[PDB]
């Protein structure tokens, strides 16, 4: 609905039911309606203005750092979170470079988590690429982002640097088939 | 010009310190002050928000100090072990 739509929401459906006049297909829903639910919701948004993000226009760049527009707000909490409040620009960046060094991955949850955690990580720590190229430092990385070159998370199509994961995770290594079938069913009964 | 009358760091360049890498709180602390410590050895588990660093063993070695207990606030750049 038109107040709870826009910018990393998804399309008001308000401003879609008018954009269709004329057009051969419409849009099959009530308009008097979602404006009056509209109003609704404007005003309970008020209620939630401490937890708005620091968007208020379009973004272009967004086709440069493949941010997931549900990750966005969650993910302001968090550098908020840790200190890095102001320095979200950063962030973006940085998001920008973990895909690319992962071999140019899908980025939804967890995958965006993971890459959210990561691009969190090597901006609290002034890391870079070249960090770990020839470096491959020992680090302490996040649950998520060794959970991911374990497998944990499933595979992604390019796969991983052979040599880029090793460094990562020295010791208990990777894991190839999807985690289901080794992973033995939950005792129900004594968790009851 | 007159004054008006009104935690330990760590180390990333030479030795072989554990400094926090995301500020956070402490969860489970394993290693005592004396205790024999071998490689990729978990010691210390963190935890942030959506974050979670259990701290492993970069050398192989015995522990010289522990710098937190349980619940203990930690920033980045802090001493929690330092090893030979
Ligand atoms: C905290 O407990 C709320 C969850 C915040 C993380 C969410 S899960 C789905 C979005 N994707 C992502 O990487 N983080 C966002």
């Amino acid at each position: 609905v038109a107040s709870m739509s826009g910018l990393t929401s998804q399309p008001s459906a308000n401003s879609l039911y008018y954009a269709l006049n004329g057009f051969p297909r419409h849009l099959r829903t009530d308009i008097e309606g979602m404006e009056s639910l509209s109003h609704y919701w404007s005003t309970v948004r008020t209620y939630y203005s401490d937890f708005e993000s620091d968007i208020k226009s379009p973004n272009t760049e967004i086709y440069q750092h493949e941010m997931p527009g549900g990750q966005y707000s969650n993910l302001s909490q968090q550098a908020k979170s840790l200190g890095l409040g102001e320095r979200f620009d950063e962030v973006k960046d940085m998001y920008r470079r973990v895909n690319f060094l992962f071999g140019d991955i899908v980025k939804v949850a967890p995958s965006s988590k993971v890459v959210g955690d990561m691009a969190l990580y090597m901006v609290q720590n002034d890391l870079d690429e070249q960090s770990v190229i020839t470096d491959g430092y020992k680090l302490d990385f996040p649950e998520s982002v060794v959970s991911f070159f374990k497998g944990e998370i499933g595979q992604p199509v390019n796969g991983f640097n052979k040599d880029l994961q090793a460094v990562i995770l020295k010791g208990q290594e990777a894991l190839t088939a999807r985690p289901g079938e080794y992973l033995e069913p939950v005792d129900f009964e004594k968790v009851r | 010009y007159i004054k008006d009358e009104n935690k330990p760091k760590a180390d990333k360049s030479n030795p072989s310190h554990i400094g926090a890498q995301m500020p956070g709180s402490v969860t489970e602390v394993k290693v005592s002050v004396g205790e024999t410590v071998k490689a990729n050895q978990p010691l210390l588990i963190t935890e942030a928000m959506k974050m979670e660093t259990t701290i492993q063993a970069p050398f192989d070695g015995v522990i010289k100090q522990v710098t937190v207990n349980n619940g203990d606030t930690i920033a980045t750049g802090d001493l929690l072990i330092e090893i030979e």
